[PDB]
This record gives C-alpha cells, sequence and structure tokens, in this order.
RNA sequence: AGAACCUUACCUGGUCUUGACAUCCACGGAAGUUUUCAGAGAUGAGAAUGUGCCUUCGGGAACCGUGAGACAGGUGCUGCAU
RNA sequence: AGGGCUACACACGUGCUACAAUGGCGCAUACAAAGAGAAGCGACCUCGCGAGAGCAAGCGGACCUCAUAAAGUGCGUCGUA
C-alpha cells in the first residue's frame, strides 16, 4: 500500500522537478515504490509543491531529496515525515495539466459578470455582463453609464478577465 | 408511416400485457385501446379486443396482421347503406 | 359601426400616445401587460378621485406613471402619504422601479373623459339622464369649448327598447384631423342594464 | 470607434436625441462622426375589426421604428464618461458600442 | 375564454417551464445518431412518461386579457379585438393606423 | 391569422365536488426540491431536505393540507332587454 | 384518456391546376421589390438521387441568414397525338 506525501520544489520549476523525479526512479529501479507524480505548470495551482504517491524507506527518502531542485517534505518531522490524504491530491489530478483555457473556440477570460474594459471608449473602467455573443465576439457588459446599468457591445480583446 | 430508426410503436401497458399473456399461455381477450400500437410476431394467436370508440371489438391476431397496427382491425364508423 | 375612433386617427398628428416607450418584439407584450394592469389598478384605486389620463413612460428599467387628475388633493391625500402607497404598489404590478407623477387637470368640465364618467355616475344614481347630458353640454360651452357632442344609449328611463339620444353644441368636427377632438367613453351598470356614453369635446384647431 | 445606435418610434424625439448626444460628443472630444439615418422599420399589421364575422372589414396599423447610427471616432477620457450624466428624452433606446 | 381554460393553460405553461432541461435532454439523445440502440429507445420510452402538459407544443397562445385562443397577435400578446382597443386607446405605443 | 394531442366549446368511458380558477377565517404543516409502484391517464400510496423576515411567546406574511360554509364556475338561454 | 369537428348517394359557393406549340421538356443565362429572424434566421464545407442530415461561422441585423426571383433571353428537342 502506498500513501500520498508533500514535496517541496522551487516554485517555478515544478514540471522540471517532476520529470527529474521519474527519471531518478527509473535510474535507481525502485519502480515497486513509487505510484505516480504530480507536477502542475501553467503557462498553476499548487505551483510549489509536488504530490508523490510512495512508501516510507530511507533509501527512497533520501532518493526523493537528492532529486535536484528539492527542498524536502513537508511533515511534523523530519524522521518520519508526515502523510496527508489522497483527496487532497485528487483536485490536482483532474486539472494537472488538462486543457485549462487557452485553447478555446469562444471565450478568452471568463464571463461571469467581473471584467475591465480598455481598448475602447471606456477608459480604466470595469463592468458586469449578462449576457454574451461569443459566436458572433460580442458582451454585454453592463458598465454604470447614464445613472443605471446600460451594456455595451465590446470585444473580447478590447476587454479584460 | 414511422421512421426506420425510431423502431415500431407499442404502447408500453399493452406490451406488458402480451408479456403477462405470453408466460401464462391463457387465450382470454384483453380488452386494450391501443388502437395506435402496431403488432408484434408474440401477439400472433392472442385475441385482442381493441376499442372503436363505442365497444371492444375481438381480434385474433394471424401471422398476417404483423405489420400493421390495432386500429385497422376495430373499424370506428359503422353505415350500412343509403337505402 | 360607422365611424372611426377620434383619438385613434390623429395619433401621428395633434393628439399624442397614451403608453410612451420602446422596446424590442421581446419585451413589448409584456411591457403592454404591464401598463394594462397598472393602468387597470389606477382605475380601481381612485375612482372617487376624478381621474382623466394614466400617462406611462418607461426608460433604463424604470416605470414613470403620470396620472392627470382633476383633484390632486384627494389622490395625493397628505404631504406624499398616498401618492407614495401607490408607487410601491405600481413597482410590485410592474416589477421595477415605479415614480408617479400627478398633472392637475385645469377645467374639468372641458375634459372629456371626466364628463363622461360624471354623467355615467348622475345615471347610476337615478337622474333623468336627459338633464345630466343638457348640464354636460352647457358646462363645457360655457368653460369655452368651441364645441362638445355628448351621446347616451341603451334602457334610458329603464325603457324595454333601447334607444340613442345625444345633444351637440357648437361645431365638433371629425372629418378635421387637425382638429383637437377629445374624445372619450364610459359606461353605467344601471339596474336595468349598461348605458354606455360618449362625449366629443372640440378645443379647437391646431395650426403647424 | 464608438458606434451608437439611436432606436425609437416618434422620429422627432429621436431627432432630438441624436442632437443631444452630439452635443455631449462635440464639446469634450473631438471629430464626432455625424448623425446617419438608416432605413427604418414599418412593421405592419392587418386585423379584423369586427367582433365577430365582417373579413373585408379591416384596420392595418404599424410601427414605424426609426434608426440613427452616431458615430464618436476619437474617445477620449473625458467624452465617453460623459454619457451617464447627459439624460435625453424618453422611449429612445440608444445602443452604444465601443470598437 | 372560460377561466378554467385560461388556468389549464397557465398550468401547461408552469410545466413546460419545469421539464424544459430533462426534455430537451431526451430529444438529444433520441436524435444523436452517435449513441446506443438500447439507450435511444429508454429515451424514447422515457419521453412518454413525463407529462404531456410538460411539452411545449402543447399550449395555445390566447390573448392576455381576455384569454381568445384565435385572432392572437405575437408582438402585443393580445387578441386582435383588443389590440384595435388599445391601439385606439393610445395604449401601444407607436402604433397608428397606416396608409400607403 | 392555421382542428393530430393541445386548441375544443362536441361524443364515449374513467374520475372530482367550496372545487381547475379567487377572497375569508379555523387550525395541520415552511414553501419547494428531488425520486418509487399501480393506473389509458386523471390520480392514489412511498423515501430525502428545510424552520426566512419577529415575539409582556393566546403567534404571524408568502406557499401547500383539511372541513365548514359564505361563494367560485358556466363558450348555458335571450343580439327581440343591452 | 381515446374519438369527433377531416364522416359521404348528393346540391351550391369561392379558389387552384389543367386541357397544350403565344406550349412541354433539357442545357445555358439576365433584370426586382417588399418583408421576417434569438426556444430564431442559419452561409460555407461534407454526405444524401432528393426531402434532408452532419458540422457550424455571420447576425436582435442598410453588415449576417432566409434568398437561386420567375415569367424573360439564346440554343436544342417534341410536331397536334
Amino acid at each position: 500500500k502506498k500513501r500520498w506525501y508533500v514535496v517541496q520544489a522551487f516554485s517555478g520549476f515544478e514540471g522540471r522537478v517532476a520529470t527529474s523525479l521519474r527519471e531518478h526512479i527509473k535510474l535507481h529501479n525502485m519502480e515497486d515504490l513509487f505510484g505516480e507524480v504530480m507536477v502542475p505548470t501553467e503557462e498553476k495551482f499548487f505551483p510549489g509543491y509536488v504530490l508523490v504517491q510512495m512508501v516510507m524507506n530511507d533509501a527512497s527518502w533520501h532518493l526523493v531529496r537528492s532529486v535536484p531542485r528539492v527542498m524536502g517534505f513537508i511533515g511534523g518531522t523530519s524522521d518520519r515525515p508526515a502523510p496527508i490524504s489522497d483527496k487532497e491530491v485528487d483536485a490536482i489530478m483532474n486539472r494537472l495539466q488538462q486543457v485549462g483555457d487557452k485553447p478555446r473556440p469562444k471565450t478568452l477570460f471568463e464571463p461571469g459578470e467581473m471584467v475591465r474594459v480598455n481598448d475602447g471608449p471606456f477608459a480604466d473602467f470595469n463592468g458586469v455582463v449578462e449576457e454574451v455573443d461569443y459566436e458572433k465576439s460580442r458582451l454585454k457588459v453592463s458598465v454604470s453609464i447614464f445613472g443605471r446599468a446600460t451594456p455595451v457591445e465590446l470585444d473580447f480583446s478590447q476587454v479584460e478577465k | 408511416p414511422r421512421s426506420l430508426k425510431k423502431g415500431p410503436f407499442i404502447d408500453l401497458h399493452l406490451l406488458k400485457k402480451v408479456e403477462k399473456a405470453v408466460e401464462s399461455g391463457d387465450k382470454k381477450p384483453l380488452r386494450t385501446w391501443s388502437r395506435r400500437s402496431t403488432i408484434f410476431p408474440n401477439m400472433i394467436g392472442l385475441t385482442i379486443a381493441v376499442h372503436n370508440g363505442r365497444q371492444h371489438v375481438p381480434v385474433f391476431v394471424t401471422d398476417e396482421m404483423v405489420g400493421h397496427k390495432l386500429g385497422e382491425f376495430a373499424p370506428t364508423r359503422t353505415y350500412r347503406g343509403h337505402a | 359601426g360607422q365611424k372611426v375612433h377620434p383619438n385613434g386617427i390623429r395619433l401621428g398628428i395633434v393628439k399624442p400616445w397614451n403608453s410612451t416607450w420602446f422596446a424590442n418584439t421581446k419585451e413589448f407584450a409584456d411591457n403592454l401587460d404591464s401598463d394594462f394592469k397598472v393602468r387597470q389598478y389606477l382605475t380601481k384605486e381612485l375612482a372617487k378621485a376624478s381621474v382623466s389620463r394614466i400617462v406611462i413612460e418607461r426608460p433604463a428599467k424604470s416605470i414613470r406613471v403620470t396620472i392627470h387628475t382633476a383633484r390632486p388633493g384627494i389622490v395625493i391625500g397628505k404631504k406624499g402619504e398616498d401618492v407614495e402607497k401607490l408607487r410601491k404598489v405600481v413597482a410590485d404590478i410592474a416589477g421595477v422601479p415605479a415614480q408617479i407623477n400627478i398633472a392637475e387637470v385645469r377645467k374639468p368640465e372641458l375634459d372629456a373623459k371626466l364628463v363622461a364618467d360624471s354623467i355615467t355616475s348622475q345615471l347610476e344614481r337615478r337622474v333623468m339622464f336627459r338633464r345630466a347630458m343638457k348640464r354636460a353640454v352647457q358646462n363645457a360651452m360655457r368653460l369655452g369649448a368651441k364645441g362638445i357632442k355628448v351621446e347616451v344609449s341603451g334602457r334610458l328611463g329603464g325603457a324595454e327598447i333601447a334607444r340613442t339620444e345625444w345633444y351637440r353644441e357648437g361645431r365638433v368636427p371629425l372629418h378635421t384631423l387637425r382638429a383637437d377632438i377629445d374624445y372619450n367613453t364610459s359606461e353605467a351598470h344601471t339596474t336595468y342594464g349598461v348605458i354606455g356614453v360618449k362625449v366629443w369635446i372640440f378645443k379647437g384647431e391646431i395650426l403647424g | 470607434r464608438i458606434r451608437i445606435r439611436l432606436k425609437a418610434f416618434d422620429h422627432r424625439l429621436i431627432d432630438q436625441a441624436t442632437a443631444e448626444i452630439v452635443e455631449t460628443a462635440k464639446r469634450t472630444g473631438a471629430q464626432v462622426r455625424g448623425p446617419i439615418p438608416l432605413p427604418t422599420r414599418k412593421e405592419r399589421f392587418t386585423v379584423l375589426i369586427s367582433p365577430h364575422v365582417n373579413k373585408d372589414a379591416r384596420d392595418q396599423y404599424e410601427i414605424r421604428t426609426h434608426l440613427r447610427l452616431v458615430d464618436i471616432v476619437e474617445p477620449t477620457e473625458k467624452t465617453v464618461d460623459a454619457l451617464m450624466r447627459l439624460d435625453l428624452a424618453a422611449g429612445v433606446d440608444v445602443q452604444i458600442s465601443l470598437g | 375564454a372560460k377561466q378554467s381554460m385560461k388556468a389549464r393553460e397557465v398550468k401547461r405553461v408552469a410545466l413546460a417551464d419545469k421539464y424544459f432541461a430533462k426534455r430537451a435532454e431526451l430529444k438529444a439523445i433520441i436524435s444523436d445518431v452517435n449513441a446506443s440502440d438500447e439507450d435511444r429507445w429508454n429515451a424514447v420510452l422515457k419521453l412518454q412518461t413525463l407529462p404531456r402538459d410538460s411539452s411545449p407544443s402543447r399550449q395555445r397562445n390566447r390573448c392576455r386579457q381576455t384569454g381568445r385562443p384565435h385572432g392572437f397577435l405575437r408582438k402585443f400578446g393580445l387578441s386582435r379585438i383588443k389590440v384595435r382597443e388599445a391601439a385606439m386607446r393610445g395604449e401601444i405605443p407607436g402604433l397608428k393606423k397606416a396608409s400607403w
């Protein structure tokens, strides 16, 4: 049975830490002592901690701390470092490296009702967008104008999430 | 007629009844209002008294009746002649 | 059903609209319905108050009502007590922020609708219809109407055979589009049946 | 550029609105494009006017929706914001659109 | 129209409002050529199970004032007769008698 | 200015009776949300959630439930009462 | 819920399509106006003989879509059945 553990890396080199960790596993061939390795890296939460399915021998502990650009485990003590949970890393798994935003046929920025318009007349302005015309690349952001809530057809690039 | 992709139509309840009858091996007539129901291969042999608006008229199902619907064998209007 | 409606034929020229808003095909029907509701409510409420014309005007998701009434005092009641009360109910009816204005009708004898209403009331309280009609006509004339016509119809004096009678005074040109013809109607729900009252009041011709 | 689509049933009212908008634009900013009249929508309706029956008896109504296209070429900081204050005549649906 | 009819209409509308998401989904499933036969069958049966008044093709457009089924207009939500009256009164904005 | 269902007012059966639609109290329950078997369906029986605006606590306004009646309802007749 | 208003010896009213060559069919090709459109109009492209289907932009619209106007014109054919 392999339980989960938290590894701290130099924040920003996290995907390279994950790749080097998989490679150190397949070098020192303790293949039966490692299950998975979650190391996200957006163009990113959590952009600083690497989740490792593992068991605890002192050999595997020295292995993970001999992986380069790794500070150490995070637990109660450094003798016997602490597991956490499977659900904690579970959330990260879903969006580990899945196509998040970016490559989209319409929405370039989360609509909801929080955006700012700058590529137009609305100099340093923000408003709430109820409906949106992504198909025809149009937004109905209701910016506080004329003492009310009148919307204005804005451009996706013109506005900013 | 109905689209081939949609399949044949039979009322669910009617179908269930038919199934029950089959299970039993009984030949007592099943009174039914589903005139819109298509006849099925398993319904062959059964008497099924189809409503014509007014009364249930007994229809002994045959090999030839399969593709047809139950309402086809239960005429509603009752015209004898003008003289 | 010979005659064209005198208000309706003149909306483009000398008469204005009551409901005065723009809406796309989406929200138009709903708006109309709302207007109907609010107007109905107002009529129900301000029956005892002499009310001529409710003018609805909705800009920017907020309804502006304008009540034309002969006596504001009974519609307003105490210093913004009754008006305020009316407002919230109006808002509720609409589903938007409400604003009630109250226009004071100068010369209620020259306002046609008001006159009609009065006549109806008279009929209801069992006066001689003819005498009422005469009063209506005379009063308007006195007040400075270029002309007036009034017409009442059906079960007059509770008679079995219904008929219509009408009194004209001065000139009341209906074919002339530029004539300011204040037309309006009412209905007396008497013991013998309904008695419909029409009244045309010719203020004068507009030159433009 | 700010395109502005004025829509109304009364033409005079619309005209008034347009002028006002122009005025608002012109004091603050510079080079207002102009009040360009688009085609009017004459949405017609026929109805039977009898309560019961008489089909040749009819009234033909219409709603003339007028369009005014006002454009503003240079959106400054003062100009665009100004719109909020300057209140125009009622029953005139405006539709501003930057770019 | 009667009160009863109006009530019925209202009920139908309510039902439509309620069951739209499910019904639509079912329809989609039925349509989808890239799908299992059994699944399709189930969907078809499922639809049957749902109430009839849930369909939007059940509800008739009636006049919003009188409930008159015939002579209806969509823009106004009113039957011809009432529409005309409204027009005459000035109650429909922009609407006036047209000649050309 | 549009009857497959709906529309529909008509026929056949199956059903309801202060009622599908309103107002009023009394008092049982927050509304509603999801799902189960029988039934042609109407309807007739089950499992999960909630207690918001305020109380010298005899309780309330929205929204279901039951009984009493006051009433609702009628595209029923008279266009030769209007 | 199902049926009926869609019944059918018959009579009348109002229409459409015809009986043809001033035409029918085939191939090419020209010139409109006025409207509608968001639980909507739906290009292009792909598949289907076709009705359509799939994918899916542009568009609350002098912008995009419905949407190729047809009679016509030219060339061929049929030759009064």
